[PDB]
């Protein structure tokens, strides 16, 4: 899969 | 702009609405005109700001991907010759994708970052800038490509130095800071092992913290910590 | 237009490329393109343009929907006032969709319908025309409500005619056909037992025509009217 | 679940 970056909100 | 004769309250509303319906060049375009009123924002308010543009600057990395995997495709040996529409095209989303990054990049610089006095406004808004250079390196091919580079390091620098001096090691902006530097010294740096070195320190210092938190404090730092430990996995 | 510069080969290799990058305002524009150089569509050309333009009032569609839903909401007894942004953001949502339903059936007028001959290319076009009517119908609420139902109704019972006569019951325009104007009867013309009836007679007409049908075209016609089974299944 | 309408293509 692919690198995660950030996804939070909150 | 646009936007000049709306409400502040309204836009930020619109904004909202067009999160719901899924809606994100409105609801960045709101968001630009309430940054443009020249008051500060809102915890709530940033997060507006950030949710709409990663949006469309998601799908925008995600097509320039798909049509750079295609030109280069086209650049192999034996390859047929089918002129210069891949590229043109390539470059069309590229210069859309460059000119959403110039726009972020501009409101931070006028003039979000320069009012932003508590350490949460300011970390956020410095991560901000780090992540748009960084989009802006990842197609980045000619001169400026080392100095675009360095204005992302530059920036993720400034706000992991005042993250690690004024927030806990579990805060989310924190973490999702690191998360983002981290990729970027994997992905744009060429540092595999700085970026691995930082993800597990990252990681590490928030396990050691999590004893302070709330139950719902808790879920949302272990939630950040997840992603750390799914590209360490990926890296090692 | 602005795509009046660019070459009819490049603009549907282009058309191609915003497919595969799901570019679908893109892939619309191009089409558009394609279509005001004033030659006839291919079998290929005529789905690129459907698809394009499917996708993007897709998009329009289902955002409408969402603040419809908030909309109707807030003029419930006992809602708090919120003032006038929720009516006036659907009904940006809602022009932007008329603008493009619009774009359609202009394309079709100008002049694709009077130029197709073919039962495949005019059964195309006229339910498309039928369809693009059926979205306005969707968000009508004024004097010309009846008009665009009545309009989409003529084009999509030209279509049957044509189809009945030109074409296999197995053929997946017509199956398409028949399905869209069973929903336009559930949905817009409040005649649920017309949409069952057509649904079910569809279906049956249907099977008894598979044995004629090769490997790959029995997947396509199936594969269609399995959708008119779930529609039965859900309407009895 | 939603109704269906055509999504043929082809
Ligand atoms: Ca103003
Ligand atoms: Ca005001
Ligand atoms: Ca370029
Ligand atoms: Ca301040
Ligand atoms: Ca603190
Ligand atoms: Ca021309
Ligand atoms: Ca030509
Ligand atoms: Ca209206
Ligand atoms: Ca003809
Ligand atoms: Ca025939
Ligand atoms: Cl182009
Ligand atoms: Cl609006």
């Amino acid at each position: 899969l692919r690198r995660m970056s950030d996804e939070f909100v909150d | 702009g646009a936007m000049g004769s709306m409400e502040r309250a309204s836009l930020i509303q619109k904004a909202k609405l067009a999160e719901q319906a899924e809606r994100y060049e409105d609801m960045a375009a709101f968001m630009k005109g309430a940054v443009e009123k020249g008051e500060e924002l809102s915890c709530e308010e940033r997060n507006l700001l950030s949710v709409a543009y990663k949006n469309v600057v998601g799908g925008q990395r995600a097509a320039w991907r798909v049509l750079s995997s295609i030109e280069q495709k086209s650049n192999e040996e034996g390859s047929e010759e089918k002129g210069p529409e891949v590229r043109e095209y390539r470059e069309k989303v590229e210069t859309e994708l460059q000119g959403v990054c110039d726009t972020v990049l501009g409101l931070l610089d006028s003039h979000l970052i320069k009012e932003a006095g508590d350490a949460e406004s300011r970390v956020f808004y410095l991560k901000m800038k780090g992540d748009y250079y960084r989009y802006l390196a990842e197609v980045a091919t000619g001169d400026d490509k080392k100095r675009i580079i360095d204005s992302a390091r530059s920036a993720y620098q400034e706000a992991m130095d005042i993250s690690k001096k004024e927030m806990p090691p579990t805060n989310p902006i924190r973490l999702g800071l690191a998360l983002n530097f981290s990729v970027f010294h994997y992905e744009i740096a060429n540092s595999p092992e700085e970026a691995i070195s930082l993800a597990k320190t990252t990681f590490d210092e928030a396990m050691a913290d999590l004893h302070t938190l709330s139950e719902d404090s808790y879920k949302d730092s272990t939630l950040i910590m997840q992603l750390l430990r799914d590209n360490l996995t990926l890296w090692t």
